């Protein structure tokens, strides 16, 4: 009876003043109400609700409070989310004690509010929380830190697009593992497991394999020192997401190297070649014509243009095309890259918003506070083309691995209807993406036209499997 | 005889335009304007055997027509075909029993969501 | 006018055998061009989708003409054993 007189008769009251205790932060005024209202039978809906509520809409203020800054910024919207998601993940096993229906409800607001936001609006889809995620690994691993990445861990799982962030992962980890620059391995290793507890097994042996090519070409460089400063990486072309280079002409002082190894490979393995990649290949080299010595590091592309002003002086553009061959685009981004240095420069402001055409040249003054300087730095536009290619990828694996789903279920059950294989596809791949209807729809034309799927004469929607 | 050839096209004209037969007629009709070499239907000689073929018959054939023109600029596949008559015959004036999530083509349903706002 | 002398060169390459690698062993066209039932028909939408597919031996072959041998045999023509998907 006084539970009813007392708490009851008040409960409307109680509702208003749970919302200004949200407001305010009262750890023990919330715990007192939660264990006067847990008495009430059937009483914590409202309480759930308005808490998911008020979760959701401090998620969005919060995103929406860094907009601008957060679509190029991955590390400030993980640490958004991830101080919100500990302030109520505290809370809630503070004060609600842990309940099963207050941290369903957590779950529930932040799946909600970490899909969709102000950025992903911005972005017009989905995919860009992965992608983030991706690269704030990428940033933390490559160069006390073991709870970052647990948090990251936690988080990830309230993605619904996790084929995104697989395929920028392995990408990032196959860029950190073709150039030595990384922080330690323990760090890569725990890494490891962590996705081994939390993705397949088929996943974590990719990256196996890209690991054991990195120690057949380790032992590969041994023996080529001990059988002899040239280092070389030998990786399988069907483990790797690296495309072919294009057109480019061997420097002649780098030819002296390049007889002698092939040939050891000829040698050692038969039946195979080595196609060189020159984007993803970089070096040094030393000039001692300036006022002080100097080394410089550069890429293949950079070094093979200064190569040619040794023994030249001032050239054109439509020269260091028909002897270099770089394609125009390539050239012209590795030229403005020199140009922001002022290494070969007719005095222009503008050197980034410059216009180039072929007409022109090496600036001998060039002084500099360290000894050893890294003119290398990624091109202007690439990482867009890149984010780009690596997207309308997914999407077509994505497609590809419907395609297959659906042939392989249409091999256990002769006859299907449709709306029993829609619901088997969805079920099927739902650990990794929600695929929509008609990108489902897509395919079954496709397999039908391919001669795998058939639609009975007497049933327009019941398909059955041919030979 | 060379009358009995003669008065052969009233009555097979008759008799062809009754259904089940005439289901018969439209699918070989795909095969017999089709060449060997190709799987796929040229879009002008499909233009061509729809205005021909389905005259009068289906209901939106002008307004269909003149789809696939400035948008679908790709050949016309075997399916679309053969369920094309089956939504001729199910359509109805207001073409709300549609559904976008059915046993259609993708051609059919972004036509029908095309042909929607202009009724 | 000036010198320039390299102290040291980095450089990547990719292994890939060579039988296999300049054309396709189910069809003589070339693995960058389109496979033989692609271009007798090239006006519908499965003559966008004919790309390179990768195995674990490294074997490259057209994604249309593994597809089709896939269908009644289960090996990889050159080596002999199970293929499976790597890469497209
Ligand atoms: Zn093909
Ligand atoms: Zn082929
Ligand atoms: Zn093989």
């Amino acid at each position: 009876k006084c539970e009813q007189v007392l708490i009851e008769k008040h409960l409307e009251i109680f509702h208003t003043e749970f919302q200004n205790l949200l407001d305010a932060d009262k750890n023990e005024d919330l715990g007192r109400m939660y264990n006067l209202v847990s008495r009430i039978q059937d009483g914590l809906g409202e309480l759930k609700k308005l808490l998911e509520t008020h979760i959701h809409n401090q998620g969005l203020a919060a995103i929406e409070k860094c907009g601008e800054a957060a679509l190029n910024d991955p590390k400030m919207y993980v640490q958004t989310v991830l101080d919100v998601h500990k302030k109520y993940n505290a809370l809630v096993m503070s004060a609600f004690n842990n309940d099963a229906g207050f941290v369903a409800a957590l779950d529930k607001a932040c799946g909600r509010f970490i899909n969709n936001n102000a950025v992903t609006k911005m972005a017009q889809s989905s995919s860009k929380s992965p992608e983030l995620l991706a690269r704030y690994c990428d940033s933390l691993l490559k160069k006390e830190l073991e709870d970052t990445l647990n948090q990251v861990m936690v988080v990830f799982k309230y993605i619904e697009d996790k084929d995104v962030f697989q395929k920028f992962y392995a990408k990032m980890l196959a860029k950190r593992l073709v150039h030595q620059n990384s922080a330690s391995d323990d760090a890569e290793a725990s890494m490891i497991s962590k996705l081994k507890q939390a993705c397949g097994f088929e996943y974590t042996s990719k990256l196996q394999r890209m690991f054991q090519d990195i120690g057949v070409s380790k032992d590969l460089n041994e023996q080529f020192k001990k059988h002899l400063d040239f280092s070389i990486q030998v990786l399988s072309s069907g483990s790797w997401p690296f495309q072919q280079s294009c057109t480019f002409a061997l420097p002649s002082e780098l030819e002296r190297s390049y007889q002698r190894f092939t040939a050891f490979y000829a040698s050692r393995h038969s039946g195979r070649k080595l196609t060189w990649l020159y984007q993803l290949s970089k070096g040094e080299l030393v000039t001692n014509c300036f006022k002080n010595r100097y080394t410089l590091q550069a890429s293949t592309f950079q070094m093979a243009i200064l190569l040619q002003y040794n023994t030249e002086d001032a050239y054109t553009v439509q020269q260091l095309t028909d002897s270099t061959q770089i394609k125009m685009d390539i050239l012209a981004q590795v030229l403005q890259i020199l140009l922001k240095s002022k290494l070969l420069v007719d005095e222009n402001a503008n050197v980034d918003e410059v216009e180039l055409k072929p007409d022109t040249k090496l600036y001998l003054g060039y002084k500099n506070k360290k000894l050893r300087v890294n003119i290398n730095v990624p091109m202007k536009t690439e990482q867009k083309q890149e984010q780009e290619t690596t997207h309308k990828n997914i999407e077509e694996d994505r497609k590809l691995l419907i395609q297959a789903a659906i042939v392989r279920i249409m091999k256990m059950r002769k006859v299907l209807k449709h709306q029993q294989l829609l619901g088997e596809v969805l079920t099927q791949l739902s650990s990794r993406f929600k695929p929509r209807v008609p990108v489902i729809k897509k395919c079954i034309d496709i397999l039908i036209e391919k001669e795998y799927l058939e639609r009975v004469d007497g049933e327009k929607d019941t398909y059955s499997y041919l030979a | 005889s060379i009358e009995k050839l003669k008065a052969q096209i009233p009555k097979m004209e008759q008799e062809l335009k009754e259904p089940g037969r005439f289901k018969d007629f439209y699918q070989f009709t795909f095969n017999f304007a089709k060449n060997p070499g190709q799987k796929g239907l040229d879009l002008e000689m499909a233009i061509a055997y729809w205005n021909l073929v389905l005259n009068g018959r289906f209901k939106f054939l002008d307004l269909w027509n003149k789809f696939l023109l400035e948008h679908h600029k790709r050949s016309i596949p075997k399916d679309t075909w053969n369920l094309l008559l089956d939504f001729s015959t199910m359509i109805a004036d207001d073409m709300s029993n549609y559904d976008e999530e059915g046993a259609w083509p993708v051609l059919i349903d972004d036509f029908v969501e095309f042909a929607r706002p202009q009724i | 006018k000036k010198r320039f002398e390299v102290k040291k060169w980095n450089a990547v390459a990719l292994w890939a055998w060579d039988i296999v690698v300049d054309n396709c062993a189910i069809c003589r066209n070339h693995i960058m061009d389109l496979c033989i039932e692609c271009q007798a028909n090239q006006a519908s939408a499965t003559s966008e989708e004919c790309t390179v597919a990768w195995g674990v031996c490294n074997h490259a072959f057209h994604f249309h003409c593994i597809s089709r041998w896939l269908k009644t045999r289960q090996v990889c023509p050159l080596d002999n054993r199970e293929w499976e998907f790597q890469k497209y």
